[PDB]
């Protein structure tokens, strides 16, 4: 199956400057130029908030400075400016093939 | 697998030989199902030809889309056939969608992005899942026994298969080419056997 | 509103078997996909697999396939999985996430039943 190896495994940001969270998917998945990669929030103690789907759309009700973007094997989620609220975990999911799976995320601390 | 997409087979001669075999990965027999495809052929002004043949052990022809000269698409499921009249038809690359379900028996035909009229055939039948799914040929037994003259001479691909009957939603999405994931055979997953004078090509199609 | 709401921690010994529900609500239960996501505390994720309650049709991850067994309730909207002879290994949040069935992007989750074994 797709491996996706996720990176950093914790990343340390002020508030009010960026965060750049990686994804390395082990095959293209990219066709038609969409690409089927997934961008999941979740705070501690709650279930996973979708971001970001297929690399760059950003879903409804997400604020803009979360931004995906990438392509092929190499995928990134920004926050910018990175605010207090975004201390939480992100994970990366594929929809290429069965069976999905998911990075083994990331942790963002102030 | 392999990722197809963009990628077309291309069968540029008439022959029995030329085929490829398509592996998926059922395991219970189908109760529903969606095909969709994607194929340039001159020959619909010439004779009939396969379109997308299934076959199984017990029963060739289990699913199978074809071209009738004089009358157009034809459909058929557990050996049975059902006609989609197209008495004027144009050489351009077509795509197009079949769904049946065994709950109602109601065929769904969509040609480039639109319906024909919902048919009805084989309610209750149920689809072996020990299928032999080939491109290019018609199947007289389970994986060969083909005829030269029902072959495809021509360019296939976009193949898709699901478990399930798609709404008009869900084909309109396909369609027009925007993000799906097949769950019974996936284009940009593949997993086949090509033999004979078979070439893997660059689609002509948008 | 469109939520899922599951049935709340499972407390369990080993060699028991356990039946978590995930009733969907406030939407056409049949147009979807339900999901089904194992999360150890503080470690990852780990799909499980998927039920097409159009179909009753299922695929699990290869790591489950003897684990799992979903099912769902048309009458009712409710999903369930079936952890099979449950160990302490299999101690984890256990998630329902719908998904438009043709696109497998998670829509929305269920807020997770713990299985302590």
């Amino acid at each position: 199956d797709i491996v996706l190896t996720q990176s950093p495994a914790s990343l340390a940001v002020s508030l009010g400057q960026r965060a750049t969270i990686s994804c390395r998917a082990s095959q293209s998945v990219s066709t038609s130029g969409y690409s089927y990669i997934h961008w999941y929030q979740q705070k501690p103690g709650h279930p996973p908030k979708l971001l970001i789907k297929y690399a760059s759309n950003l879903d409804s009700g997400v604020p803009a400075r979360f931004s995906g973007s990438g392509s092929g094997t190499d995928f990134t989620l920004n926050i910018h400016p990175v605010e207090e609220e975004d201390a939480a975990t992100y994970f990366c999911q594929h929809s290429w093939e069965l069976p999905l799976t998911f990075g083994a995320g990331t942790k963002l601390e102030i | 697998q392999t990722d197809m997409s963009r990628k077309a087979f291309v069968f540029p001669k008439e022959s029995d030989t030329s085929y490829v075999s398509l592996k998926a990965p059922l395991t219970k027999p189908l109760k529903a199902f969606t095909v969709c495809l994607h194929f340039y052929t001159e020959l619909s002004s010439t004779r009939g030809y396969s379109i997308f043949s299934y076959a199984t052990k017990r029963q060739d022809n289990e699913i199978l889309i074809f071209w009738s000269k004089d009358i157009g698409y034809s459909f058929t499921v557990g050996g049975s056939e059902i006609l989609f009249e197209v008495p004027e038809v144009t050489v351009a690359p077509v795509h197009i969608c079949t769904s049946w379900e065994s709950a109602s028996g109601i065929v769904e035909f969509w040609v480039d992005g639109k319906p024909r009229v919902r048919k009805s055939l084989k309610k209750g039948y149920t689809v072996g899942a020990e299928a032999s799914i080939i491109l290019g040929q018609e199947q007289d037994s389970f994986g060969g026994n083909f005829e030269g003259s029902q072959s495809l001479v021509g360019d296939i691909g976009n193949v898709n298969m699901w478990d399930f009957v798609l709404s008009p939603d869900e084909i309109n999405t396909i369609y027009l080419g925007g993000p799906f994931s097949p769950n019974v055979l996936n284009w940009r997953a593949l997993k086949y056997e090509v033999q004979g004078e078979v070439f893997t090509k660059p689609q002509l199609w948008p | 509103q469109v939520q899922l709401q599951q049935s709340g921690t499972e407390l369990s010994k080993p060699g028991t078997g356990v039946k978590m529900s995930c009733k969907a609500s406030g939407y056409t239960f049949i147009s979807y996909w339900m999901h089904w996501v194992k999360q150890r505390p503080g470690q990852g994720l780990e799909w499980i697999g998927y039920i097409n309650p159009s179909t009753d049709s299922t695929d699990y991850n290869q790591n489950f396939k003897d684990k799992a067994t979903m099912t769902v309730d048309k009458s009712s909207t409710t999903a369930y999985m079936q952890l099979s002879t449950i160990t302490s290994e299999d101690s984890a949040v256990y998630f329902c996430a719908r998904s438009h069935y043709l696109s497998w992007d998670f829509d929305v989750w269920g807020a997770g039943t713990t299985v302590t074994v």
